[PDB]
RNA sequence: GAUAACCGCUGAAAGCAUCUAAGCGGGAAACCUCUUCCAAGACCAGGCUUCUCACCCUCUAGGAGGGAUAAGGCCCCCCG
RNA sequence: ACCUCGAUGUCGGCUCGUCGCAUCCUGGGGCUGGAGCAGGUCCCAAGGGUUGGGCUGUUCGCCCAUUAAAGCGGCACGCGAGCUGGGUUUAGAACGUCGUGAGACAGUUCGGUCUCUAUCCGCCGCGCGCGUCAGAAGCUUGAGGAAACCUGUCCCUAGU
């Protein structure tokens, strides 16, 4: 988990969601799995 | 000279609510207001006026928002580091009576008069209540339309 | 669900094991406890046996005592004490009367003596909290037992709660947990408590099933 | 303010109302009047309700 | 719209039981109670579908109308067909089995790891290597898999856990 | 028991739909029970027992003011 | 340069703490830039614990032997009406540099008084008095508090 003020997508498969009052990005790469904190 | 209590003119009415599916903050207000009595037109401040409040169903309290795990309330015993939180939830779970209690007592004056006046809330965590033989007044708060 | 009965500490001794290991024994005697009082959820709000030990002389024993022991129907007892039970069941295998010995507890078996320490009167922080002293020497004016600093200083401007000082130690109530009872000596109800138990010899001490090592 | 709302009426409406039917008795004697006479202190909630606008709230 | 107030088909052997904003449906295959949120009603829509329908239209009304009809949906083709999650293990080692009502799992652990079937659960191993979990809840039939599948920390060198019928694990090859 | 990260639901306000959306369900030493101790001055003071279930006097015969006390307890005394 | 110069005592050490988390164990995510493993880097979740010595005025540090680890800070750089007085900063003296000199020196050194019976709050313990709706008596009963919470190797699992 990359838990950085400013997350984005990495790749094209990377998505932005809001879960849980968060935005993070999901992705099938767990690398590019953020989250904002 | 304005109207002044005197001796035993003060005539105390009891009143029972039902804390079901009502806002906590608006159940205790409406209970502050009458174990003050305010209510009634012979209202001293000086005076401990009010009337009897028994809260019936005060574990079925309604809070809004997510004052049901985000709000605290808070206990210091006195020692450092001796701050004991429990939510609304938990308190609502394991004192059901006491988040219904905190509130009255907050929205009432905090000196001797008021001490004196808690003692007239009476606050259970069930449909019934031990005190029929006061036949208490079914309460609905209702408001003033202006 | 939680065997226990009212003994005195006898005093301490040792016992040889099995193996010739040497056991450190307290001898206490549970002596005969006679259940005078039964403690019920429907009439009390909790589960509880009431246990009376110790012969005293009806004399001795006071009304208000000997007509609550005339209600539970037995000779008066020195000592009342009650035992806190989980469930209910507990208390339906107690009844007023029953004849409790040495004999509930088993050789091997794990038990809780709660007894009351011993009397240390007014102790300094050095014996009481375990203060390191300060220096013998070296210039140490007067302070080689005294507690050293209090507080802060403005900011707290006060000393906490619990702060360790020196007063009054000893004379509380102290549960020893998991001590084994190397032998139950039913000829005299004494029971053999491996290690050391709270209080002086002859004190009350109630030996209870150990709540951990059940 | 007790008296009003149990005459069924708001302060500050029962004192427009009052107001606007003229009336002149001050607060001191309207809480007299509260205390002691509640029949006429009902009266006068109703000169006030009856002097008040049909909209309390209309831009008017 | 449409496609949460697309009508539920209500197969012929079932009895939905309604009272209200609760419903118990009854089926072939026991019985499942819900207690159905604020925006819909039912009716049966006549001919036997549960008819789901949001008085009004903002936000809040349109996602729990949307998810009613959903689970509504869902627990129609439990009790009617029930629910089965097909489950393999890899891993030379790696091993199920059923002990009566209880599965027993060899996955390198010192230990056999031992699951217990909760109600409304059977497991059932078509191999030492392949099993099944079945339910009329798939809530609970999709949550006790997922246990079943996090039994074992994700391996992507070698593959050794347990997975799904058809899973693409995130596999991981390279250097010696 | 309740909680970060990991999930489940049929799958939408939204189309082969989709970790999840709004709703609803499961997985650390920290937290709450659990263990030990204090604790009803916990001003919201429990199940039992003891006497009694008023002995007398005075202003009033309202409300009090004092003795004697039943119950039990101090103080003395022998002590730890 | 805003309180304090009709005085708010300094550094260090001792003693006793208390608090924060900005993590030195306990839970996870990523890397598996371990393809893997023993290990480790990085980022998210205070209960306890977080050693003893030498050289250091030594605030810092370095070193020796350990450790699971030898955390970082706040609290008047916590704590001298609790201690010491090594540093520092009086009065003596020597040397070095400056000065004609008296003397000066964030120059090197030796020597160099640490007062107070606690009134208030606070804290640690003990009582006495009243309450607690009759006057006592044992047994209690938890609202609320306090205490505690540490962690190592070795073996089996498995030379898997
Ligand atoms: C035994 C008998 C004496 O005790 C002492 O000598 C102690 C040991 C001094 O400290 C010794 C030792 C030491 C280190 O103590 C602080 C030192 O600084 C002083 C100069 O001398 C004291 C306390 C000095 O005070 C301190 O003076 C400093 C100038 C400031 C300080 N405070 C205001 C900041 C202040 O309290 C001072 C001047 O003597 C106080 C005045 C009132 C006195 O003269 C009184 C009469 C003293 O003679 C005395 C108390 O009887």
């Amino acid at each position: 988990m990359k838990v950085n003020p400013s997350v984005k997508p990495i790749c094209d498969k990377c998505r932005v969601i809001r879960r849980h009052g968060r935005v993070m990005v999901i992705c099938s790469d767990p690398r590019h799995k953020q989250r904002q904190g | 000279p304005t109207y002044t209590p005197k001796a035993g003119d003060t005539t105390r009415s009891w009143y029972v609510i039902d804390a079901s599916d009502v806002v906590l903050g608006r159940l205790a207000s409406a209970a502050a207001t009458l174990l003050r009595g305010k209510h009634k037109p012979t209202f001293t401040p000086n005076v401990d006026g009010g009337d009897f409040v028994i809260v019936i169903n005060a574990d079925k309290i309604a809070v809004s928002g997510d004052k049901l795990t985000k709000k605290f309330a808070y206990r210091h015993s006195g020692y450092p580091g001796g701050l004991r939180k429990r939510t609304i939830g938990e308190l609502l779970e394991k004192h059901p009576t006491r988040v219904v209690e905190n509130a009255i007592i907050g929205m009432l004056p905090h000196n001797k008069l008021g001490r004196q006046i808690q003692k007239k809330l009476k606050v259970y965590a069930g449909p019934d209540h031990p005190h029929a033989a006061q036949q208490p007044i079914p309460f609905e708060i209702k408001q003033v339309a202006q | 669900a939680r065997k226990g009965i009212l003994g005195t500490k006898l005093g301490m001794t040792q016992v040889f094991d099995e193996n010739n290991k040497v056991v450190p024994v307290t001898v206490v005697k549970a002596g005969p406890n006679v259940v005078t009082r039964i403690r019920t959820t429907e009439r009390d709000g909790y589960s509880a046996v009431q246990l009376a030990y110790g012969e005293i002389s009806p004399r001795k024993v006071i009304k208000p005592v000997a007509g609550q022991f005339a209600a539970a129907g037995v000779n008066p007892r020195r000592h009342v004490a009650e035992l806190r039970l989980d469930d209910e069941a507990a208390v339906a295998e107690y009844e007023v009367g029953q004849e409790l010995t040495a004999e509930i507890f088993s050789d091997g078996a794990y038990v809780d003596v709660t007894g009351t320490s011993k009397g240390k009167g007014f102790a300094g922080t050095m014996k009481r909290h375990g203060f390191r002293g300060q220096g013998a020497a070296h210039g140490a004016q007067a302070v080689h037992r005294r507690p050293g600093s209090i507080g802060g200083c403005a900011t707290p401007g006060r000393v906490f709660k619990g702060t360790r000082m020196s007063g009054r130690m000893g004379n509380d109530r102290v549960t020893t947990q998991n001590l084994k009872v190397h032998k139950v000596d039913a000829e005299n109800g004494v029971l053999l408590i491996k290690g050391a138990i709270p209080g002086r010899n002859g004190g009350l001490v109630v030996v209870r099933s150990a709540i951990k090592r059940g | 303010n007790a008296a009003a709302r149990a005459n069924d009426i708001t302060y500050n409406r029962l004192i427009q109302g009052l107001k606007a039917a003229g009336v002149e008795v001050d607060r001191k004697n309207l809480a007299e009047l509260a205390v002691s006479d509640p029949a006429a202190f009902t009266a006068l909630v109703d000169v006030a309700r009856a002097a008040l606008p049909e909209d309390v709230n209309a831009p008017s | 719209s449409r496609i949460g107030k697309q009508p539920v088909p209500v197969p012929s052997g079932v009895d939905v039981t309604i009272n209200g904003q609760n419903l118990s449906v009854k089926g072939p295959k026991g019985t499942l109670t819900l207690d159905v949120a604020e925006p819909i009603s039912v009716s049966r829509a006549e001919d036997g579908a549960i008819v789901v329908t949001r008085p009004d239209d903002e936000r809040r009304s349109r996602s729990l109308h949307g998810l009613s009809r959903t689970l509504i949906a869902n627990l129609v083709t439990g009790v009617t067909e029930g629910y089965t999650q097909k489950m393999e293990i890899f891993g030379v080692g790696y091993r199920v089995q059923l002990k009566g009502q209880n599965l027993e799992f060899a996955l390198g652990y010192s230990h056999p790891v031992l699951i217990e079937a909760p109600e409304g659960i059977t497991f059932a191993v078509e191999s030492p290597t392949k099993f099944s979990v079945s339910g009329i809840d798939k809530q609970k039939v999709g949550q006790i898999s997922a246990v079943i599948r996090r039994l074992r920390r994700p391996d992507p060198y070698k593959g050794k856990g347990v997975r799904y019928e058809g899973e693409q694990i995130r596999r991981k090859v390279g250097k010696t």
